[PDB]
């Protein structure tokens, strides 16, 4: 039943539980149906935290890689475990969002945010990914936020927190997946100044102040 | 600053239920 | 190997990754031979941390119960899930604790402080035990601290961290699994007062008995 | 809520 799955997912997030809240709303994502914005919220929280873990342990690692000999095959390997993790992680990710979630949006609003997800995913595995399938993982996470950044442009104000979302997102992109604080600080210095142009909720004002501290820091 | 305990600066995950 | 267990340990805690950490301390544990004081403080930093994460989910996962028609159902049955994690991640460490670290500690300092993890580990099982086994598990927690407390009174220091830790623990046991909060705070305070009839070379102790007094003035007005 | 015992550190 779709609404035990939910608040469990709920349950796991309070115990902060995020392998068993993930497991949760894969499960409720496989059921085919189009999710709320309840739901695929928990469902990004959720895959989220669990490859954020990886993220932030794969970088304190790869640090540690920077001596002698034989302690730094031993990072290395780990190093290797970690990305084996990550990427099953991003792996499951993308696969809902190509087998249920972006084909079963009926809102531009969520095909968005699903666009989203997908370029995410995708950073993340460039992050990780060796000289060879880099420069293919990298532009699919451009097309996946391009697309969106489309979408978004004409069907979403630009202070909704899924619009502004993105632009920080796809700003992040530029800056460190492409080597451009060029076209990311374009990116965030358009977005923040069309969404104070439209001052005419709480998420929309603190994606700003996120946007601008990322220019601010990037001076 | 980039070192070992840098933080993209990304959407995080704010706005959910404390206790 | 025993070296590159370590190293691999010491790689899991800058990871923060903690399962990892306590499978590679378990391994340098089982190999028999005495842990140094390095590889003492990643064995319990590294089962502190699996252990921890239990406690607060499970306290979480209680409160929400209590709370809650059928829905709490739902709640006890994920409790359930999480003390069989807990109880498993107790069971390892106690196993360790009898058959390896307690029978080979050499000197008075390491015994007090796995006869306090022994009281520790006995204390998270009795936070979650059923009424019929709660008692006889209250027992070895209180047996176990009590032994170590007998010997850091006679063979350390009362400013020794390990002392006034025991002391900060076995206080916290009196307050919160027998209901004694008299009993509980003697304990914390006389500890206390002979750490500082001893000042009259170590940072940890002073934060120590900043916990210890913190304790008094929370559980007494 | 914390159980007031010795930190990690
Ligand atoms: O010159 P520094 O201040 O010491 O910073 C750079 C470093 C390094 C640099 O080389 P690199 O380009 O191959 O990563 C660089 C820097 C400065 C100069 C170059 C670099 C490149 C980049 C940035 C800063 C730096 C911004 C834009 C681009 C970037 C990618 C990811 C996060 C942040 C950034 C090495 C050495 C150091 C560094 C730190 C890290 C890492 C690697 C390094 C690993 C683990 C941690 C990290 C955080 C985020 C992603 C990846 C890592
Ligand atoms: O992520 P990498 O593929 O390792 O890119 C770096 C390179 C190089 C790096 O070393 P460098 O600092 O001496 O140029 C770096 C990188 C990464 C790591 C280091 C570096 C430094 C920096 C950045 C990324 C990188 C961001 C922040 C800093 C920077 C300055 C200008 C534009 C963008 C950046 C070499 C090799 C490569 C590179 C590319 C170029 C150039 C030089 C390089 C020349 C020509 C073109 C370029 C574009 C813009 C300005 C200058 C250039
Ligand atoms: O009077 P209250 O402010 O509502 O607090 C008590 C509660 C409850 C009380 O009954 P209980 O002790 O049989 O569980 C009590 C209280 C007050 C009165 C009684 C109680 C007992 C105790 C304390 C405060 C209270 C201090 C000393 C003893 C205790 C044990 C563990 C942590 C803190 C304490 C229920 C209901 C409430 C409570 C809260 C919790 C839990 C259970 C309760 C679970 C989940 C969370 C918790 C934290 C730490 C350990 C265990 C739990
Ligand atoms: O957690 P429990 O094992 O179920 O203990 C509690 C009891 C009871 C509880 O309800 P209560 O508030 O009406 O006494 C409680 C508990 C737990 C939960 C609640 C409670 C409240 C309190 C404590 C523990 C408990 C700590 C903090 C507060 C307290 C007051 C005096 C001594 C110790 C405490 C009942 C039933 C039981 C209890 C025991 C006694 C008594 C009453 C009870 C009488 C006679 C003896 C006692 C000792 C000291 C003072 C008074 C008594």
């Amino acid at each position: 039943d779709k609404n035990e799955l939910v608040q469990k997912a709920k349950l796991a997030e309070q115990a902060e539980r995020y392998d068993d809240m993930a497991a949760c709303m894969k499960s409720v994502t496989e059921q085919g149906a189009e999710l709320s914005n309840e739901e695929r919220n928990l469902l990004s929280v959720a895959y989220k935290n669990v490859v954020g873990a990886r993220r932030s342990s794969w970088r304190v690692v790869s640090s540690i890689e920077q001596g002698a000999e034989k302690k730094q095959q031993m990072a290395r390997e780990y190093r290797e475990k970690i990305e084996t993790e990550l990427r099953d992680i991003c792996n499951d990710v993308l696969s809902l969002l190509e087998k249920f979630l972006i084909p079963n949006a009926s809102q531009a609003e969520s095909k968005v945010f699903y666009l989203k997800m997908k370029g995410d995913y995708y950073r993340y595995l460039a992050e990780v990914a060796a000289g060879d399938d880099k420069k293919g993982i990298v532009d699919q996470s451009q097309q996946a936020y391009q697309e969106a950044f489309e979408i978004s442009k004409k069907e979403m104000q630009p202070t909704h927190p899924i619009r502004l979302g993105l632009a920080l997102n796809f700003s992040v992109f530029y800056y460190e997946i492409l080597n451009s604080p060029e076209k990311a600080c374009s990116l965030a210095k358009t977005a923040f100044d069309e969404a104070i142009a439209e001052l005419d909720y709480k998420d929309s004002t603190l994606i700003m102040q996120l946007l601008r501290d990322n220019l601010t820091l990037w001076t | 600053s980039r070192s070992g305990l840098y933080r993209s600066p990304s959407m995080p995950e704010n706005l959910n239920r404390p206790r």
